[PDB]
Order: structure tokens, then C-alpha cells, then sequence
């Protein structure tokens, strides 16, 4: 994707760039259409992750996790 | 260290600079001792400087007690309810004066680690990046290897 | 015993409050706590330098990503934004890449155009006019 | 990129001398200039000392050359006055 | 392969080879130092012209050093310090 | 002079011609004029600005906060015109200087929120078997600024 | 053994080709040197360390003014591989007392006596 | 821009599927393109903790 308009100013001290947004054309669009081991295996295959992420952790790790973390924005 | 200490994101108290700056310190509670030696600088501060400090910023209300509960100490109370209890034990007059001026100039938020040196509510004005910002569209929007 | 330490509890607890989040007897026993806490404080002191280094490599990776998706490379964009006297650092360039992509598109186009002006000037040696965006603003 | 900056006469480091580091960072809303930053005060002192040393060394070597010319000229005068009587 | 004693000491030492940036770095140091040879190749005065032109400044610089070294004497002592130590039990009346 | 169509004959990079500066400076003049109309007619929303304050560049917008690691020598609540703006952009256009924008063109104005110090930071030195252990506690002063306004003038 | 090095006079004789290469002329030599340390005095002998400490070149990458006399040239010839030497060119004269606070040193060597920051 | 918080985050951090032709190519250059895409190093949002990798289908 490349379409912007650059222009050095008259005295040549600032660079003015102009860049409107490219809107998606209507013609480029589609219409809207209208156990325990096996559980880890099924979740791993459905989310494309390893099995190791799905086994639980002990109580020591469950307690250090911050329960009201600082939230920004 | 920082992995043992808590942390917070940088913020103001109540949007303190948009419309008007409001003095975020609410009270100061000096508790000097009359016949004392650790409160020598405290008595110097009370005799010399607390009048000028109380006139310099009238948004704070300053209580001075004699024969304290514990030692010469200052108890700064802020608008968000936070209470900072500093001790002026065995401090001279100028150290007490600059500590009080420090207490007047800060907000009640904790002095724990601040995660970012900046905090923007609306960080993107042209629209935050998603993987389709710079990909071009296709004839009727067909993904690769589609027959029709 | 004429005078002996009545105060040692607060010495131990002065060190120990920094070891509470450790694992095993490092968080209780004071020999192990002093060893590991001194180790952790030295690690913090060196990790400031490593923090600045790692932040810079992160900005370099983000600028490289968002310059590859315009066809450029990282050294082209950095070396040609210098030659326009655009003295933006890496932090700002990476954050413009992340949040504000039309400005990074404009910067990539400026870097590419200054690159092409540099190519035309360097290949065409001799008395030739210099390019427009390759103009240098002098400071005295 | 700071090897190209030397070929333009600019500083190698953009944080060196230039408009980024030798203008005031801030000014009041009224328009009053700020009390100057202490980096510029230190840097002006270093620049002053450099110029003072340039002036002093130039004056010293100029006076040394002039003194040598008077030594040679007085030497030849005393020799010519020993070429008499 | 095994190098017997230690990599960079001894009889059989570890092989090191010179890359291209190593050569180019040595080259640019060589160019800087050759330009230094140039700027040292043209003195402005000779030895008999320079003789004694900075004698006065060098002598007064040593006289400043000498008068700093030979003024090393104990500080004064005042009454007001001792009585300002009396002030440590000031009370309110 | 002539080399036939061969794999190493033509460059792999695509040939590009730069336009000669006559119609290019005409194009530049019309673009600068039209951006100047967008500025004077209020065709911008809120503005962002890369601003070189104390020793580092900040992506500053309106209504927001900055932490600075030094005394600024100002009591709390006074406003500030941050000079050394060095990029200012909107939803549709940017203006970036060489290396700065002029003081007649961008006004960025900030307020001093608070004057704190940092959290107590640890400086600990330790060389092993040499009995080398030193500890220092530092608290660096900090000021937090509220950027109030980034307005722009139609001088191009 | 490794001993202090004498550099023969014949390398410090400027050729006309070098006069064409660098911006120097044999008659009318430059008045002052700008010497800068670009290389560390560790893993150098004690005499080179001494001469760097005693030409005022403690800090690397700082400009330092010295005379163009054969004694300073002798010291600089001892330490000519740790330093970079350029001539102090003066486009205006040496600064008068009113102009001397508002001076500057460009990286090309010149000491301008009018230091502005506004564009041309 | 002007999205709600959850869809904007979902749009930023979603992973994409890239088809990669593999006829007459060396395995190393295909591996370069594939590993750059898999670590998420082709994204300005990239971080090693964020797990912003994508799917690559080398046929």
C-alpha cells in the first residue's frame, strides 16, 4: 500500500506530508454469509498450542498471581 | 527491587490539569514538643516559617500541637484520603522547611514504582495498527487459491 | 554480659522483608536470605543497563517490522531520515509505527524518496543540480 | 547515522551542538523566557574557556615571534657597531 | 577437535582469522594517523624562535602553585561556634 | 553501450525516474497551499506532536501526562510553552521540521501537575571473595506535567 | 625488548601530493592545533599515559587547543596514534572581548565568533 | 480508529494465515520468511511475551 503526497515548504524548513485514508471499495468486498488427556489434546488441536499450557499449576503459583493488577486505559 | 515492590501506572488524581490545578495537599499536622531537644528545628520552623507557609498556600489547613503523641512529626493528609506520615526528628529548620514544601507539592498517590513515564488516554489519532492496515484489497475480496 | 544486642530482631527483619517473595528457606532463614538478597540487589543494579539495551532492541525490531511492510529495510529508513534532517529517535519511530501508521507511511515514503535522490546524485557525479529533499538546512 | 553528518559540517552526534540542544526547552505561557538550563551554562563556560585559551596562545606566540625579531635586529645592530672605531 | 592446553596461550593456540570489518577499521585508523603525520609535518616556529616565549607564564603558574602549597595553615576558630553549641537546649518559655 | 536482455544486464531493482523539480515544485506549492487551507478551516481533529523535552522525545497529545526525572524549577500549576516541537500531525496531514518546527507554527502548552521523587532505588556493588559490598539508596526528583493544548497556526 | 620508539624525521616531511590532498600549504603554516583523544591510553606504556595526562587529553572525544611549536609537536609525535590533530582555522579573527562569550567551534575546525541558531 | 475497546484489541492482536509457495525455492529462505512470520517479528506490535505469532501454510 502506497499513496501519500509529500511537499517541502517554500523556504524549505518544514516537510508537509498529506495522507488521507484509503477506503475499501464496494467491489472489493464479499456479501455476508447467512476424559482429561483427550480434553487437553482436543483443546491443543483447537487452539494450535502445545499440551503443556493446559495442565494446572500448584497452589504456590496460584497465590502469587496478582488479583487486582494495575489497569491502564 | 521492583519484583518485590508493588507498582502502578502513572495517573493524576482527578484530572488535575485540564480545567484547574487544585492543591492536592489537604492538611498538615505538626506536633512539636515544648521542652524537647529532638524538636529544636521543629520549634524553629514553627516560630519562623509556618506563618509564611500557611499564607503562601491557603488551600491547606495546618494544625500545630504541643507535647506530641510520639515525637516531632508531620502528618500530611491528601484529598484522596492518603496519609503520609513523615518524621522531622532531629532535623534542622531548613530541612523541615524543604520537606514541608515537598509535602505541599505532591499528590496523594503512592511513591511505589511507576510503570510508564507517560500516560495517554487516546494514544492513536490515525488509528491503531491491525494486520489489515497495510494489506491491499482483492477483486471481490478473494483469498488465495479460491476458484470463484 | 554487660551490653549485648537487644535490637537484632530489626536487623534480621530489615534484610528479611526483601526476601518474602522468594521460594524455599531463602524467604525465612537469614543466611540464605542475605546471600540471595544481596545477589538480587546486584542483579537490579545491572539490570538498569540491560533494560535500556533491551528497550532499544525492541524499538529496532518494531521499526524493522513496520518498515518491511512498506518494502523498505531498517537501515534504509534510519539512514535516510537522518539525511532529511529528521532527527526522530527509535522510541518515537516505533511508537509511530504502532499507533499512528499514516505518519509512519509518510516517513517511509520520505525515506524512500531521499534514498532515490541519493542514488540519482551519487550515480550522476559532477556538476549536477541536487535533489529537493536532499537539501541541507545549515546552522551557524 | 552520523558519519554523513560530518560531511555536511554538522555535529556527528545530533545531541551535540545544534538547535535541539542549545535552544531553551520551555518558556512560560505569557512569553517570558525561562531561567536558562544549567547544561547551557556549563557548555557556555566550556566554550568561553576554549576561546580564552585560543586568544592567550595566539597572543603568546605573536609576542614570541616579535621578540625574536627584535633579538635578531639588535644582534645585527650591535655587531655593526662593533664594526667601527 | 581438542586444543591441548588453553585456547589463546601455549604452543598450539586457537586459530583466529581477520574479517573484513576488522581490516576496514584498521584502515580508517591508519588514515586518521597519516593525516596526523601531515599536520605535524609543518611547524610554525623553529626551536630558536620559541625559546623563552612562555617563560613568564610558566614561572607565575609555578608561583601560584607554590603560594598555594606554602599557605597551608590551620583554620581559624571562633567564639560563636561554641555558644551556638550551647543553643542545643533552647526551649520555649 | 548496448547490452541485450540478460539476467545480469538489467538491475534487479525496479527502474524509477524522479520528476524534474519544475512540476515537482508546482505540486509542492499546491500541496502546501491546500494543507494550509485545511489548517485554517479547521480540518483537523486532535493533534499529536513529537516534542523534544528535557533530553528525550515524547509523543505528546492533548490532555495527558508526562514524567520527567529532574527538578524543573517551577512551582506547581504554572503553564509552559514546550519549544522544540519536531513533528505535529493530525488525522490527514503531518508537519515535520528540519529538525524543528517554527515557534510561530506550533503552540504546545503544558501544566505542572506534581513535584515528587521516585521510589527508593537500590545501588548495590558486590565483588566476591574481595569483601566488596556497598549499598546506596537513591531517590531521584521527578515532575509530572499535564499537556493541555496543542494548537497550530496557518503559516506555511 | 619493547622500548620507547624514535620516529624518523623523514616521515614528518610534507610532500606536495599531501599538500594537494589535505587542505594545507607549506609556507604560512597554521597557528594552533586542535588535538582530540580518540583512543584509550590503557594497554599503552607509562610514557604515553603521562603525555596524554599532561597535554590535557584526559577525556576522549574532547577538543583541546595547543600551540604549533616543535615542543608540543614533539609530545604529539610521541602520542600521534591516540589522537587526531586538525588546524584551528579562523574565518574571522581571534575573538574580541565582546564577541568572545558568543563563540563556537565547528567540527571542520573553524572557530566562528558569531554563534546563532536561526536558519540562513 | 474509533472502535470499542475489546474489538480494537481483538483486531490488533489477531493472528493471520499466510500461504507460502514452496516450489523451486530453497528451504532456508522459506524458513526465513516462515520464522519471521511465526515469531511475530513482522508485526510492529511484537513482543516475545505477547505470543503474537501467525499461521504459515507452506505448500
Amino acid at each position: 500500500n502506497c499513496n501519500v503526497e509529500l511537499a517541502l515548504t517554500s523556504d524549505g524548513r518544514t516537510i508537509v506530508c498529506y495522507h488521507p485514508s484509503v477506503d475499501i471499495p464496494y467491489e472489493h468486498t464479499k456479501p455476508i454469509p447467512r476424559e482429561e488427556g483427550p480434553m487437553i489434546e482436543q483443546l491443543s488441536k483447537m487452539f494450535f498450542t502445545t499440551k503443556h499450557r493446559w495442565y494446572p499449576h500448584g497452589r504456590y503459583h496460584r497465590c502469587r498471581k496478582n488479583l487486582n493488577p494495575p489497569k491502564d486505559r | 527491587t521492583a519484583r518485590g515492590t508493588p507498582s502502578r501506572f502513572l495517573a493524576s488524581v482527578l484530572h488535575n490539569g485540564l480545567g484547574r490545578y487544585v492543591q492536592q495537599l489537604q492538611r498538615l499536622s505538626f506536633s512539636v514538643s515544648r521542652d524537647g531537644a529532638s524538636s529544636r528545628g521543629a520549634r524553629e520552623f514553627v516560630e519562623r516559617e509556618v506563618i509564611d507557609f500557611a499564607r503562601r498556600n491557603p488551600g491547606v489547613v495546618i494544625y500545630v500541637n504541643s507535647r506530641p503523641c510520639c515525637v516531632p512529626r508531620v502528618v500530611a493528609e491528601y484529598l484522596n484520603g492518603a496519609v503520609r506520615e513523615e518524621s522531622i526528628h532531629c532535623k534542622s529548620v531548613e530541612e523541615i522547611s524543604t520537606l514541608v514544601q515537598k509535602l505541599a507539592d505532591q499528590s496523594g498517590l503512592d511513591v511505589i514504582r511507576i510503570r510508564k513515564p507517560f500516560h495517554t488516554d487516546n494514544p492513536s489519532i490515525q488509528g491503531q495498527w491491525h494486520p489489515f492496515t497495510n494489506k491491499p484489497t482483492t477483486f471481490r475480496g478473494l483469498r488465495p487459491r479460491e476458484v470463484q | 554480659l554487660r551490653n549485648r544486642v537487644t535490637d537484632r530482631y530489626f536487623r534480621i527483619q530489615e534484610v528479611l522483608k526483601h526476601a518474602r517473595h522468594f521460594r524455599g528457606r531463602k524467604n525465612r532463614c537469614y543466611r540464605l536470605a542475605v546471600r540471595t538478597v544481596i545477589r538480587a540487589f546486584v542483579k537490579c543494579t545491572k539490570a538498569r543497563y540491560l533494560k535500556k539495551k533491551n528497550m532499544r532492541t525492541l524499538w529496532i525490531n518494531r521499526i524493522t517490522a513496520a518498515s518491511q511492510e512498506h518494502g523498505l529495510k531498517y537501515p534504509a529508513l534510519i539512514g535516510n531520515l537522518v539525511k532529511c534532517q529528521v532527527e526522530l529517535n527509535r522510541k518515537v519511530l516505533a511508537d509511530l509505527a504502532i499507533y499512528e501508521p499514516k505518519t509512519f507511511k509518510s516517513l517511509a515514503a520520505l525515506a524512500s524518496r531521499r534514498r532515490h535522490e541519493g542514488f540519482a546524485a551519487a550515480l550522476g557525479d559532477g556538476k549536477e543540480p541536487e535533489g529537493i529533499f536532499s537539501r541541507v538546512v545549515q546552522y551557524h | 547515522g552520523g558519519q554523513w553528518r560530518l560531511q555536511q559540517g554538522l555535529a556527528a552526534n545530533p545531541s551535540g551542538y545544534g538547535p535541539l540542544t542549545e535552544l531553551p526547552d520551555w518558556s512560560y505561557a505569557d512569553g517570558r523566557p525561562a531561567p536558562p538550563m544549567k547544561g547551557q551554562l556549563r557548555r557556555k563556560a566550556e566554550r568561553e574557556t576554549f576561546a580564552r585559551r585560543v586568544v592567550l596562545l595566539s597572543q603568546e606566540m605573536d609576542a614570541g615571534l616579535q621578540a625574536w625579531q627584535l633579538r635578531q635586529q639588535k644582534l645585527q645592530e650591535e655587531q655593526r657597531k662593533q664594526e667601527n672605531a | 577437535g581438542r586444543i591441548p592446553g588453553r585456547q589463546w596461550i601455549g604452543k598450539h593456540r586457537r586459530p583466529r582469522f581477520v574479517s573484513l570489518r576488522a581490516k576496514q577499521n584498521m584502515i580508517r585508523r591508519l588514515e586518521i594517523e597519516a593525516e596526523n603525520h601531515y599536520w605535524l609535518s609543518m611547524p610554525y616556529m623553529t626551536r630558536e624562535q620559541e625559546r623563552g616565549h612562555a617563560a613568564v607564564r610558566r614561572r607565575e603558574a609555578f608561583e601560584a602553585i607554590k603560594a598555594a602549597a606554602t599557605s597551608k595553615f590551620p583554620p581559624h576558630r571562633f567564639i560563636a561556634d561554641q555558644l551556638d553549641h550551647l543553643n542545643v537546649t533552647k526551649k520555649w518559655s | 553501450g548496448y547490452v541485450p536482455k540478460t539476467s545480469l544486464s538489467s538491475p534487479p531493482w525496479p527502474e524509477v525516474v524522479l520528476p524534474d523539480p519544475v512540476e515537482e515544485t508546482r505540486h509542492h506549492a499546491e500541496v502546501v497551499k491546500k494543507v494550509n487551507e485545511m489548517i485554517v478551516t479547521g480540518q483537523y481533529g486532535r493533534l499529536f506532536a513529537v516534542v523534544h523535552f528535557a533530553s528525550r522525545q515524547w509523543k505528546v497529545t492533548s490532555e495527558d501526562l508526562i514524567l520527567i526525572g529532574n527538578e524543573l524549577d517551577l512551582a506547581c500549576g504554572e503553564r509552559i510553552r514546550l519549544e522544540k516541537v519536531l513533528l505535529v500531525g493530525a488525522d490527514n496531514f503531518t508537519l515535520l521540521g528540519k529538525p524543528l518546527l517554527g515557534k510561530d507554527l506550533v503552540r504546545v502548552e503544558a501544566t505542572v501537575i506534581e513535584k515528587t521523587e521516585s521510589w527508593p532505588r537500590i545501588i548495590m556493588r558486590f565483588r566476591k571473595r574481595k569483601n566488596f559490598k556497598k549499598k546506596r539508596i537513591v531517590t531521584t526528583p521527578q515532575t509530572v506535567l499535564r499537556i493541555n493544548s496543542i494548537e497550530i497556526a496557518p503559516c506555511l | 625488548k619493547f622500548t620507547r620508539s624514535r620516529i624518523p624525521e623523514k616521515v614528518f616531511q610534507a610532500s606536495p601530493e599531501d599538500h594537494e590532498k589535505y587542505g594545507g600549504d607549506p609556507q604560512n603554516p597554521h597557528k594552533l592545533h586542535i588535538v582530540t583523544r580518540i583512543k584509550s591510553t590503557r594497554r599503552r606504556p607509562y610514557w604515553e599515559k603521562d603525555i596524554i595526562k599532561m597535554l590535557g587529553l584526559e577525556k576522549a572525544h574532547t577538543p583541546q587547543v595547543h600551540k604549533n611549536i616543535p615542543s608540543v609537536n614533539a609530545k604529539l609525535k610521541v602520542v600521534k596514534h591516540l589522537i587526531r590533530i586538525k588546524p584551528l582555522k579562523l574565518p574571522q579573527g581571534l575573538p574580541a572581548e565582546e564577541n568572545m562569550s558568543n563563540t563556537c567551534l565547528k567540527s571542520t575546525g573553524e572557530l566562528v565568533v558569531q554563534w546563532h541558531l536561526k536558519p540562513v | 480508529s474509533s472502535f470499542s475497546r475489546a474489538p480494537q484489541q481483538w483486531a490488533t492482536f489477531a493472528r493471520i494465515w499466510y500461504l507460502l509457495d514452496g516450489k523451486m525455492q530453497p528451504p532456508g529462505k522459506l524458513a526465513a520468511m516462515a520464522s519471521i512470520r511465526l515469531q511475530g517479528l513482522h508485526k510492529p506490535v511484537y513482543h516475545a511475551l505477547s505470543d503474537c505469532g501467525d499461521h504459515v501454510v507452506i505448500m
